[PDB]
RNA sequence: GAGAGUGGAAUUUCGUGUGGAGGGGUGAAAUCUACGGAUCUACGAAGGAACGCCAAAAGCGAAGGCAGCUCUCUGGGUCUCUACCGACGCUGGUGUGCGAAAGCAUGGGGAGCGAACGGGAUUAGAUACCCUGGUAGUCCAUGCCGUAAACGAUGAGUGUUCGCCCUUGGUCUAUUCUGAUCUGGGGCUCAGCUAACGCGUUAAACACUCCGCCUGGGGAGUACGGUCGCAAGACCAAAA
RNA sequence: GCGACUGUUUAUUAAAAACACAGGACUCUGCUAAGUGGUAACACGAUGUAUAGAGUCUGACACCUGCCCGGUGCUGGAAAG
């Protein structure tokens, strides 16, 4: 019953390798170059934390060096990872996630998703769009950018100079690896 | 057909394109 | 172990069961080329491609679409000619009478 | 059908790779229901051209010939000798009626 | 194609560097190096006056060949 | 033909040594790019697209079309036979399918090229031609569209008609080097045909079968109507 | 004419063309994520992980969405001063 499962799969396991076998977990040392990954943890030992949404993978770029693999994020941005850290070969499940489309406001009511009032709708006392008489947006040629409820603007690339002190951190000690 | 008659039709292709753009577009 | 099936090709495999399939409706003995022959030969190869013929592949399916219509030839000269062959053939591949 | 499976090993590799490999073909021939008539080994060979690989440039090879009687789908199912580091090159050809010498 | 020089000729050198080039057929595909694109459809063109000149070439080739070997047989 | 793998050259970009003044581009220039170090030189990396030589009056496909190599699956063709079968054939309205490229829809990809567009010039002007950037697109997957000077401007098929030179793929005979017969592809030509140019066994010759189409030019492949298409539009198509 | 639609709203003079909406786009976020509240701890985001979270504007669907970065903002930049 188990011993057979485990000598038909012995069968297969000397005539294949890494990149099929889909679903399994194992460090990121022990990969290849190009492999397609996902669930990869940050901390080794803790738990899987970046390439998790359905249908999202990464690749590795570098093999271990100083201990640390290169590795494309969904998002672009490239990372070293611990190689110690662990992944699953593959691509998460249900890729056709991010293409269905819902067609009623009762189906975001389902999700627990709740109305979003329109920063232009309010009054002066509601948000930094609020006011004027007619439709208006409340700013003009000496204004500002589009901003949140709380005045920090969300166009233009606008980051917190915390968020950029960070990043620039996080990039430098990046260009040394 | 000749080129000298293919003008012909070349023209008139073209006018009527023109025409059909300009007023089907409305 | 040479000689297993599992060592042939595709095209060895249909050219051994066509032969069978040959043997199976033959009127005399060297009969290889009569009506019902070639229906049953070509019944065989078109559920074969019909199978294995990929979507994409236009060029191999107008070769099938051929080989439908010489079976559509095949059994409109059998039905006129030789009715107990005609019958034969529609009872043992399965096939619709359509005199029209 | 017949086959000859052409193997072109990196030339550092060992006498126990080059047969760890081939007896790993070998096997997956094997639970295939296949025959393996004859195993050849061409030496060391020159490159055309200096293959590039991972490890670097290299001008020489160890030719290696595996002649089989196999599945159709072995050349599929033969895709792992892509990601194989004792290797230049792989190539699986139907067999010819030459005589190699 | 490289080619070695002998005793500091290099005159000598450079004759067998460009027989060398012309006899390998490397000098009619450097000739043959276009620096736009060409379409598929003026390739034919091309091709069929290539034909032409090559056919009135061989035509001239053949009546000059024939007046010289009947008029060096002595008839 | 479809699927799955794989290769190298070159272009572009990036990196690292060496090196220091231009490079790029034109009829001439300038925009551009370069001392934050380019172009150039060696090694390396990434990526996409197209496959040099072979190679072409070659080959294959109904046509549109099809070019690196390996394997899988698959359509058609040719030759030989003292094998089978026994007129089962040809054409084809209405219909059905396939169908460059551009275009459209969704998702990827994006080196090079490049509608639009920005700039630099030319010019009387220059909404162009030239230069420099460059979006869609060009590529992949899955659908739509259904049109081209989609051309041999030559419908499909059958029978017959003096030869010569080549060539693709077979077979037979050979008498050591060639003949014969099929099969397609070319050149030339006796006839015959043609308004003329020319065609000429792959006819535009001598005859025949079946289909499509024409009936002075313009208006006009326009109007109207129907069907089809997401659109762009397409098909059938007048009259004054 | 306006709004695509079912909905929601000034309890007690306004129910509408206003708000919401499914759909569209832009910007930010590599996870001790950004963002929000708090002096902080901490909590929400989320026992989620870029096919996810947040902010903004537009508002089914169809066809489309041209020019301008000089101004106000936001944003990138080796040096000199
Ligand atoms: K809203
Ligand atoms: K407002
Ligand atoms: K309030
Ligand atoms: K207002
Ligand atoms: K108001
Ligand atoms: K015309
Ligand atoms: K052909
Ligand atoms: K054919
Ligand atoms: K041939
Ligand atoms: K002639
Ligand atoms: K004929
Ligand atoms: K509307
Ligand atoms: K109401
Ligand atoms: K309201
Ligand atoms: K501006
Ligand atoms: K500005
Ligand atoms: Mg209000
Ligand atoms: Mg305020
Ligand atoms: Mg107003
Ligand atoms: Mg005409
Ligand atoms: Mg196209
Ligand atoms: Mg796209
Ligand atoms: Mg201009
Ligand atoms: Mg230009
Ligand atoms: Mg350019
Ligand atoms: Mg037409
Ligand atoms: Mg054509
Ligand atoms: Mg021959
Ligand atoms: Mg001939
Ligand atoms: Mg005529
Ligand atoms: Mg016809
Ligand atoms: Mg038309
Ligand atoms: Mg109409
Ligand atoms: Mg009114
Ligand atoms: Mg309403
Ligand atoms: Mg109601
Ligand atoms: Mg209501
Ligand atoms: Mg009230
Ligand atoms: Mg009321
Ligand atoms: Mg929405
Ligand atoms: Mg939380
Ligand atoms: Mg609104
Ligand atoms: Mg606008």
């Amino acid at each position: 019953q188990n011993k057979t499962l485990v000598a038909e799969m012995e069968e297969k396991m000397l005539h294949m390798d890494i990149n099929s076998m889909i679903g399994s977990s194992m460090p990121l040392g022990m990969m290849r170059i190009g492999t397609i990954i996902h669930n990869i943890e940050m901390n080794p030992g803790q738990g899987a934390k970046l390439v998790r949404a359905a249908g999202t993978n990464a690749k590795i770029l570098k093999e271990p060096a100083s201990g640390k693999c290169l590795i494309k994020l969904p998002s672009g941005d490239t990372r070293w990872i611990n190689a110690r850290c662990r992944a699953t070969i593959g691509t998460v499940s249900n890729p056709s996630h991010g293409v269905k489309k819902l067609y009623k406001a009762g189906q975001s009511r389902w999700l627990g998703i709740r109305p979003k009032v329109r920063g232009v709708a309010m009054n002066p006392c509601d948000h930094p769009h609020g006011g004027g008489e007619g439709k208006s947006k409340s700013s003009g040629s000496r204004g500002r950018t589009s901003v949140s409820p709380w005045g920090k603007p969300c166009k233009g690339g606008y980051k917190s100079a915390s968020v950029k002190k960070k990043k620039k951190r996080l990039a430098a000690r990046e260009a040394k690896m | 057909d000749s080129v000298k008659k293919k003008r012909k039709k070349k023209m008139n292709k073209h006018k009527y394109r023109k025409l059909r753009k300009k007023q089907g577009r409305k | 172990t040479y000689f297993h099936p599992d060592n042939m090709s595709s095209a060895e495999k249909m050219k051994i069961e066509l032969a069978k399939v040959r043997e199976e409706f033959k009127m005399s003995e060297s009969d290889c080329g009569s009506a019902r022959v070639q229906v049953a030969q070509l019944t065989t190869k078109i559920k074969h491609l019909s199978s294995v013929l990929h979507k994409k592949d236009k060029h191999s399916k107008k070769g099938l679409i051929a080989m439908v219509h010489r079976r559509k030839k095949l059994l409109k000269y059998m039905r006129r000619t030789d009715w107990d062959s005609y019958c034969l053939s529609l009872s043992k591949l399965g096939l619709r009478d359509n005199p029209d | 059908p017949l086959y000859d499976c052409m193997l072109l090993f990196k030339p550092i590799i060992r006498k126990e790779g080059l047969i760890d490999l081939v007896a790993r073909i070998g096997k997956h021939v094997y639970s295939k229901n296949g025959v393996l008539t004859e195993v050849k080994s061409f030496g060391k060979v020159e490159l055309g051209y200096g293959i590039k690989k991972l490890d670097g440039r290299h001008y020489q090879g160890q030719l290696m010939q595996i002649t089989m009687m196999a599945t159709p789908n072995i050349n599929k199912e033969l895709h792992y000798l892509n990601k194989d580091d004792k290797l230049l090159r792989w190539l699986l050809v139907k067999h010819r009626d030459i005589k190699i010498g | 194609i490289r080619v070695k020089v002998f005793s500091g000729d290099l005159d000598k050198a450079l004759t067998i560097l460009q027989r060398k080039m012309q006899s390998s057929g490397m000098e009619r595909l450097i000739k043959a190096q276009q620096t736009h694109h060409i379409k598929n459809s003026e390739k034919k063109v091309l091709a069929r006056k290539n034909l032409e000149r090559k056919i009135k070439s061989i035509d001239f080739a053949r009546k000059l060949q024939s007046i010289l070997i009947k008029k060096v047989r002595g008839l």
